[PDB]
């Protein structure tokens, strides 16, 4: 009645709507995780270089799991500035720069954009537009020495500041005054480099602290470094949606005997429609079939005569029907599945054509 | 650790025909018993191929088809780049029994780069220095290779076949499987060939249209160049 | 002035014309908060300098 937009319906068959089997769950599969970036050799190194000679490492073309760095509670300071860390597993850049050094406890706050200090102006300067993260953790038990560890040196005097991403290890004698010095200190000449005095007896803010800064670069070369992609289990004989290595689509997955050459990944038959796919984990050839769908029709003998109808699903096997899930005796025909009309074994004239050589009429509906 | 040489061997290049060689799989899609028309960079049928019997610096152009009907694995190495010095990034490839080893940075090459065999082989004197780089990659008989560089991706396709004919190229058809892919972006315009201690065929690639036939097993058995003659266009 | 305040952490996005003033701790990391910031938990609201 709603489709016809009328309050009366004459005898006949009318197409009302269509139905389709809904997907049950979702599955995503990806190749086995490998080629992890060597993060262990950086955060578990035997020693770190001086602050004025900060060590630089390049990371490219490897998967980097930042979750292990996030969930570790041994990092006293873990400050990521450019973006929220939780989404680095999804979005990523093309290169990583790691800068490692050792500074004092009070100098931890100096490693940030818009910050000033001895280290921030003479040892390592970061631009206000810097993006990345900084990890600082205490290393008192290792770097600090009972006799005084002077192995770490920092610049103290310089005429000008340091440009962003600039490393200077020059040992030129700083000349505060106007009297030139020929490599020897004097009244107005002092050594810009001073050795640290880290000791176990030193209090909080004086203990040595290892700092590693990670910066992300997005040069026009393709991005290669970011977190792994999780995978799920595999199911069969159920219309579900799949995301096989970027190939996304719905359907039912069965086993196939087709043979693939060892360099393909998926196949198609004609008109560029996917037909079979190979899972990247177990390397077997599956088969994709669109799960059943089709229009529905209502057969009625006229509103004036009676008020009961029959429902026909066109081209749908009588195995997946779903309030009219049981109704009357269910009949399976070549045209489709019929519900609400009983099947007789006589033969009369045709009144309301159904198809495949059969049709129904009102006596109930037969 | 290399020096100059006195035996300035320069054999002028000859010319030969291409026949029906230089066809590779364009993608990784399985197709069974179907005729598919694709537009891409191929070596045109019945073209002119430069036969070489020291080795000059041949321009790379868009792509290169390189063939060698050699015995007992003579052809070894390949050099690619624009300036082939320490000024610009250079690419070096060495083929072995198992696979190919690739290095991408500015090796300083001399006039006569060669690997050298000692009689148990131990010699490497193709270059002199290499300051900074990141990418190193490790994985009777006519060897066919296709080298391409498309939008920041270096592609190498390879095929090996047994032949008994001596003079010219075989008159047969054999598709080229995809072998190696590199996600590196470096400008390359020229390439060379490493000497040993030797004849090879060189051809260039052009953009055109081809029709390929896939049998019941997804293997290419027939190809047709559309823009060759009226029958092929039909 | 520190009388101006704005949220910066939330579990998800907001529907149009929706206002949330829930002053609850955020479990940024895998470590549960249990009402105490400690580590991996921070106050979602920050003031204006
Ligand atoms: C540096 O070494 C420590 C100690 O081995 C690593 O911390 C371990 O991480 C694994 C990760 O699976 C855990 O199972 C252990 O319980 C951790 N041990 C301790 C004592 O914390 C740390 O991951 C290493 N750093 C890097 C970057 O690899
Ligand atoms: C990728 O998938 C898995 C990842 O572990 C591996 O294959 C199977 O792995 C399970 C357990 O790891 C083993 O019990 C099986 O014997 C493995 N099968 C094979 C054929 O190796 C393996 O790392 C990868 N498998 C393939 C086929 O690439
Ligand atoms: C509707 O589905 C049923 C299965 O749910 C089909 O019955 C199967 O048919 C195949 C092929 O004829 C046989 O190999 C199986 O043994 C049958 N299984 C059962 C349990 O009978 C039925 O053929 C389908 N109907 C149509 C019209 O396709
Ligand atoms: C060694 O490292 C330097 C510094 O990273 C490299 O210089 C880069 O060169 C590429 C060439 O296109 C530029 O796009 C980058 O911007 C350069 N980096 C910087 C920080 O400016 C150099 O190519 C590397 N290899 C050498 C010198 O052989
Ligand atoms: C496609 O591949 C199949 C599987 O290898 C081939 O079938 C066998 O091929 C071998 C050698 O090619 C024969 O010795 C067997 O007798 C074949 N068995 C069967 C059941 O065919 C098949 O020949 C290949 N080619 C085609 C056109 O199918
Ligand atoms: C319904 O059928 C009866 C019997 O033929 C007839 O008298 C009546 O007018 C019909 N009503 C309508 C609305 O068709
Ligand atoms: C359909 O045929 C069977 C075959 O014997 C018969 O028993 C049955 O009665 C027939 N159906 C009807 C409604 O007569
Ligand atoms: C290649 O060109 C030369 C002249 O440039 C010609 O003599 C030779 O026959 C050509 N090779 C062919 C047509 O295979
Ligand atoms: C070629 O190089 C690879 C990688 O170093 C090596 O495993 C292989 O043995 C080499 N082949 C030789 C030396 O014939
Ligand atoms: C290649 O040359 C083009 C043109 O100058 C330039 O835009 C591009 O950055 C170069 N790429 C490399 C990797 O040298």
């Amino acid at each position: 009645k709603c489709t016809l937009k009328s309050f009366t319906v004459e005898k006949g068959i009318y197409q009302t709507s269509n139905f389709r089997v809904q997907p049950t769950e979702s599955i995503v599969r990806f190749p086995n995780i490998t080629n992890l970036c060597p993060f262990g050799e950086v955060f578990n190194a035997t020693r770190f270089a001086s602050v004025y000679a900060w060590n630089r490492k390049r990371i490219s073309n490897c998967v980097a799991d930042y979750s292990v760095l996030y969930n570790s509670a041994s990092f006293s300071t873990f400050k990521c500035y450019g973006v929220s860390p939780t989404k680095l597993n999804d979005l990523c850049f093309t290169n990583v720069y790691a800068d490692s050094f050792v500074i004092r406890g009070d100098e931890v706050r100096q490693i940030a954009p818009g910050q000033t200090g001895n280290i921030a102006d003479y040892n390592y300067k970061l631009p206000d537009d810097f993006t990345g993260c900084v990890i600082a953790w205490n290393s008192n038990n290792l770097d600090s020495k009972v006799g005084g560890n002077y192995n770490y040196l920092y610049r103290l005097f310089r005429k000008s500041n340091l440009k962003p991403f600039e490393r200077d290890i020059s040992t030129e004698i700083y000349q505060a005054g106007s009297t030139p010095c020929n490599g020897v200190k004097g009244f107005n000449c002092y050594f810009p480099l001073q050795s640290y005095g880290f000791q176990p007896t030193y209090g909080v803010g004086y203990q040595p602290y290892r700092v590693v800064v990670l910066s992300f670069e997005l040069l026009h070369a393709p991005a290669t470094v970011c977190g792994p992609k999780k995978s799920t289990n595999l199911v069969k004989n159920k219309c579900v949606n799949f995301n096989f290595n970027g190939l996304t689509g719905t359907g039912v997955l069965t086993e196939s005997n087709k043979k693939f050459l060892p360099f393909q990944q998926f196949g198609r038959d004609i008109a560029d429609t996917t037909d079979a796919v190979r899972d990247p984990q177990t390397l077997e050839i599956l088969d994709i079939t669109p799960c059943s769908f089709g229009g529905v029709s209502v057969i009625t003998p006229g509103t004036n005569t009676s008020n009961q109808v029959a429902v026909l699903y066109q081209g749908v096997n009588c195995t997946e029907v779903p309030v009219y899930s049981t109704g009357s005796n269910v009949f399976q025909t070549r045209a489709g599945c019929l519900i609400g009309a009983e099947h007789v074994n006589n033969s009369y004239e045709c009144d309301i054509p159904i198809g495949a050589g059969i049709c129904a009429s009102y006596q109930s509906i037969i | 650790q290399c020096v100059n040489f006195t035996t300035r061997t320069q054999l002028p290049p000859a010319y030969t025909n291409s026949f029906t060689r230089g066809v590779y799989y364009p993608d990784k899609v399985f197709r069974s018993s179907v005729l598919h028309s694709t537009q891409d960079l191929f070596l045109p049928f019945f073209s002119n191929v430069t036969w070489f019997h020291a080795n000059p610096v041949l321009p790379f152009n868009d792509g290169v088809y390189f063939a060698s009907t050699e015995k007992s694995n003579i052809i070894r190495g390949w050099i690619f780049g624009t300036t082939l010095d320490s000024k610009t990034q250079s690419l070096l490839i060495v083929n072995n029994a198992t696979n190919v080893v690739i290095k991408v940075c500015e090796f300083q090459f001399c006039n006569d780069p060669f690997l050298g065999v000692y009689y148990m082989e131990s010699e490497f004197r193709v270059y002199s220095s290499a300051n900074n780089c990141t990418f190193e990659y490790v994985s009777k008989n006519l060897r066919e290779f296709v080298f391409k560089n498309i939008d920041g991706y270096f592609k190498i396709y390879s095929k090996h076949t047994p032949i008994n004919l001596v003079r010219g190229l075989p008159q047969g058809f054999s598709a080229l499987e995809p072998l190696v892919d590199l996600p590196i972006g470096i400008n390359i315009t020229r390439f060379q060939t490493l000497h040993i201690s030797a004849a090879y065929y060189v051809g260039y690639l052009q953009p055109r249209t081809f029709l390929l036939k896939y049998n019941e097993n997804g293997t290419i058995t027939d190809a047709v160049d559309c823009a060759l003659d009226p029958l092929s266009e039909t």
